[PDB]
């Protein structure tokens, strides 16, 4: 009769769709609360200085 | 010295971070806000702090 292409044909998935995605690449950036010099100045006098 | 008020003059809390996107989420009875910029996650109770 006539020759088809592939994609005239409506394609059945006989596999079974595993998602799996990597875990992105998080980079940690240096957070402190309280820096080491917040803290120094945290003293209400520093005999240092005094 | 220099006189100024009282209440706009000291600050008990300090701004120690400006999150851009702070995903906030319900669960367990609680909201967890997740930072992604510095990778930091804070449990509350679900009631506003007055």
């Amino acid at each position: 009769s006539h020759q088809l292409s592939r994609a005239d044909i409506t394609t059945v998935s006989t596999f079974i769709d595993l998602n799996i995605t990597m875990l992105e690449d998080h980079e940690f950036v240096p957070l402190e609360v309280y820096t080491r010099h917040e803290i120094k100045d945290s003293g209400l006098l520093d005999y240092t200085e005094v | 010295w220099d006189w100024v008020p009282k209440r706009p003059s000291v600050c008990t809390m300090t701004k120690w971070q400006e999150v851009d996107e702070m995903l906030r989420s319900e669960y367990g009875g609680s909201f967890r806000f997740s930072s992604d910029a510095i990778s930091t996650t804070f449990t509350t109770n679900l009631t506003e702090y007055p």
